[PDB]
């Protein structure tokens, strides 16, 4: 076991940018390095071979350099299409690794979360459990903080959250909460609210609705 | 030939010469003081015509040679000195020979002879010799011819850069193979290569699988200057040991030169095992 | 023309056995190394087992050691990864990569296929509206979706109004109750006056069930 470890794991830069990505084998591996490219939903792509060698078919703008233990992919004048996951690999000896990659992201101003939330369908209320959603649709950057308040009563570890790939057109992020009941205990309260801190909102934005 | 206008008799090497015609310099101006005075004539403007005509007093006052002296601040009358003159310097000195193509890089004939003078009288051509030559015209080196280069000791092989090694055809690299691999035994593996890696043009088959069991790695780039006939009795195994991890962009190299042939005296079943698709050679059994 | 098509990914319990299967095409089979190489679902890359050129030489990671067995096929354009005793930490999407040499790198990954490793039954999804009746007080904007309750396995494809209306759509990425089902929601963000006027349905597909929907959604 050869320990890859990568800097940085996540990295934001606009576009016509000299980005420097490193990788630091835990022992020499010579020359034994490559580099990988994976949009996601996408299978990953060679970029790299023998730690400096480009693949055919790869933009030049695309540098490896190094040896012994330490290595340096360098995206020069950025484009839209480079921001992406990027893996060093060592094949020098058995097991082959990969490093953690490094999430290379778009860079802009901040952005305040549009927000709502929707009631449960009486649809899926005849089945039984009862499920109300709380949309943060473009903002930025990524940490924003969903909190439900039910009758002022935070519920805590009965919401999962999810998050979109920064988008293409806005370069910006979206958020779905999903506060799950039971059909009683959603008939048994009144107020329902998620409560949403982010850097782009001033106070802490409270979107709010009653049962019926 | 003609006697001097009363007065125009010039006392010193002054400004005033410049103004004086081809035929009044030829009888004014005492050879005796031109040898003394030297070093000023750099600083006075003259024409090629009124150079031509100093030149040609040095020549009267020293028919035998030229002393370090005149040599030193020569000037620019260097370009004007025939070849044939200069075949019988004693120049001796690094600072003259710095001075001279200085003003040389303002063929050259001339440079060539001249050089070949320093080195002729200094008796080997030394390190810092090659250093300063090189400041001026690096390729010297690679100008050389065969049998020139065996003087060349092998202590000096050290002043050589890679760029040097450029303009360098194979005939060359044999003669100065040997001498690095002398220069650069005193070393080994991470220190060796980066120094004996240029000269491998000249190098044979036996001395490269030596450097594969040093656990060497290559880059095709060098691999492509390997002598041809060094490369063709190399084993699939040596091959990848020397490529190592650069083997990969061999594929590319298939229809080339120093490996077009080695794959062809291979057996497709050996070459099979890169992982590369070369195709050419014997399917035996 | 190359094309690395990786299949035989399903369900399977724990314990369980599966053998997957890369289709090669537009190469020389004969003559290249391929691996196994998979990714758990939202984590990064992993080398999981490499046949060389001649089928001779096998090579494993130690979390898969004598548990699968890399096999190729050069006649049938095939690779092979026999997966048995199967645990949770062997879900994965599993790409199947042809090095560039033996001893080199992989230049070409296939799409992949994945394999999830539970107990859980293959369940079709719930599918449920949410109506945009109160977030029209948005002004202007108006957001409305859809919701995939109660599914498994991994995935499903939503698109919105038969994959037309493509703009301000935002299928967010599955969790995974208690309940050791995913679930999923998508919305789209248009202008209130359309409300009505404009009909919108959403269109889900679950392959593992044979399930599909179309769901439309509406205010009042
Ligand atoms: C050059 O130096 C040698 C060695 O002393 C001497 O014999 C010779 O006369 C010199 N030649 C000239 C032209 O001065
Ligand atoms: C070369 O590498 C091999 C492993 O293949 C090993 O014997 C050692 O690390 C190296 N040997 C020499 C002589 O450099």
């Amino acid at each position: 076991d050869i320990q890859m470890t990568q800097s940085p794991s996540s990295l934001s830069a606009s576009v016509g940018d000299r980005v420097t990505i490193t990788c630091r084998s835990s022992q020499g591996i010579g020359s034994w390095l490559a580099w990988y490219q994976q949009k996601p939903e996408k299978a990953p792509q060679s970029l790299i071979y023998a730690a400096s060698s480009l693949q055919s078919g790869v933009p030049s703008r695309f540098s490896g350099s190094g040896s012994g233990t330490d290595f340096t992919l360098t995206i020069s004048n950025l484009q839209p299409e480079d921001f992406a996951t990027y893996y060093c690999q060592q094949y020098n000896s058995y097991p082959l690794t990969f490093g953690g990659g490094t999430k290379v992201e778009i860079k802009r101003t901040v952005a305040a979360p549009s927000v709502f939330i929707f009631p449960p369908s009486d649809e899926q209320l005849k089945s039984g459990t009862a499920s109300v959603v709380c949309l943060l649709n473009n903002f930025y950057p990524r940490e924003a903080k969903v909190q439900w308040k039910v009758d002022n009563a935070l519920q805590s570890g009965n919401s999962q959250e999810s998050v979109t790939e920064q988008d293409s057109k806005d370069s910006t992020y979206s958020l779905s909460s999903t506060l799950t009941l039971s059909k009683a205990d959603y008939e048994k309260h009144k107020v329902y609210a998620c409560e949403v801190t982010h850097q782009g909102l001033s106070s802490p934005v409270t979107k709010s609705f009653n049962r019926g | 030939k003609t006697a001097c206008p009363s007065g125009k008799k010039a006392r010193e090497i002054d400004e005033s010469l410049i103004f004086y015609k081809k035929w009044e310099l030829e009888a004014c101006v005492d050879a005796a003081l031109l040898a003394t005075q030297m070093d000023r004539v750099n600083a006075i403007p003259f024409t090629y015509e009124q150079l031509d005509v100093l030149k040609h007093k040095l020549d009267e006052l020293y028919p035998q040679g030229y002393p370090e002296s005149v040599i030193q601040h020569l000037g620019y009358l260097f370009l004007k000195m025939s070849p044939e003159d200069i075949r019988k310097w004693n120049v001796t000195s690094l600072e003259t020979l710095k001075a001279l193509l200085e003003v040389n890089k303002g063929p050259l004939p001339q440079v060539a002879t001249l050089i070949d003078r320093f080195v002729k009288g200094r008796g080997q051509l030394d390190k810092d010799t090659l250093d300063t030559l090189t400041a001026f015209y690096p390729g010297y080196l690679c100008s050389l011819s065969p049998e020139e280069l065996s003087s060349v000791p092998p202590s000096s092989i050290w002043a050589v850069r890679p760029q040097d090694l450029d303009t360098c055809d194979p005939r060359q690299l044999d003669v100065l193979y040997p001498k690095a691999r002398l220069a650069f035994q005193n070393m080994n593996g991470s220190e060796y290569f980066v120094k004996i890696q240029s000269f491998l043009g000249g190098a044979p088959t036996e001395d490269l699988k030596a450097l594969s069991q040093q656990n060497v790695s290559m880059d095709l780039a060098t691999f492509m200057k390997l002598r041809t006939d060094a490369v063709l009795p190399l084993t699939v195994a040596e091959v990848q040991k020397l490529l190592g991890p650069h083997v990969e962009g061999l594929k590319a190299e298939e229809r080339h030169r120093p490996v077009r042939d080695w794959i062809l005296r291979q057996r497709q079943d050996d070459l099979d095992t890169l992982g590369l698709g070369l195709q050419g050679g014997i399917p035996n059994g | 023309e190359v094309q690395l098509l990786e299949s035989g990914g399903g369900l399977v319990q724990p314990g369980g056995s599966l053998r997957l299967s890369c289709a090669a095409s537009g190469l020389t089979f004969r003559s290249y190394a391929m691996t196994w190489v998979r990714q758990a679902p939202g984590k990064g890359l992993e080398w999981v087992s490499g046949i060389s050129v001649s089928g001779g030489i096998t090579y494993y990671a130690d979390s898969v050691k004598g548990r699968f067995t890399i096999s190729r096929d050069n006649s049938k354009n095939t690779l092979y990864l026999q997966m048995n005793s199967l645990r949770a930490e062997d879900t994965a999407v599993y790409y199947c990569a042809k090095r560039g040499a033996a001893v080199g790198s992989f230049d070409y990954w296939g799409q992949g296929t994945l394999v999830t490793v539970s107990s859980a039954s293959t369940k079709g999804p719930s599918v449920f509206p949410l109506a945009p009746s109160s977030k029209s007080t948005s002004g202007g904007t108006a957001a409305l979706g859809c919701l995939v309750k109660d599914y498994f396995p991994e995935p499903v494809t939503v698109s919105w109004n038969s994959g037309a209306l493509t703009s301000g759509v935002h299928t967010f990425p599955a969790v995974l109750q208690s309940s050791g089902l995913y679930s999923l929601s998508s919305v789209v963000t248009v202008p209130s006056s359309s409300l009505g006027t404009q009909t919108y349905i959403c269109n889900v597909n679950h392959k593992p069930s044979n399930t599909k929907v179309d769901k439309k959604v509406e205010p009042k």
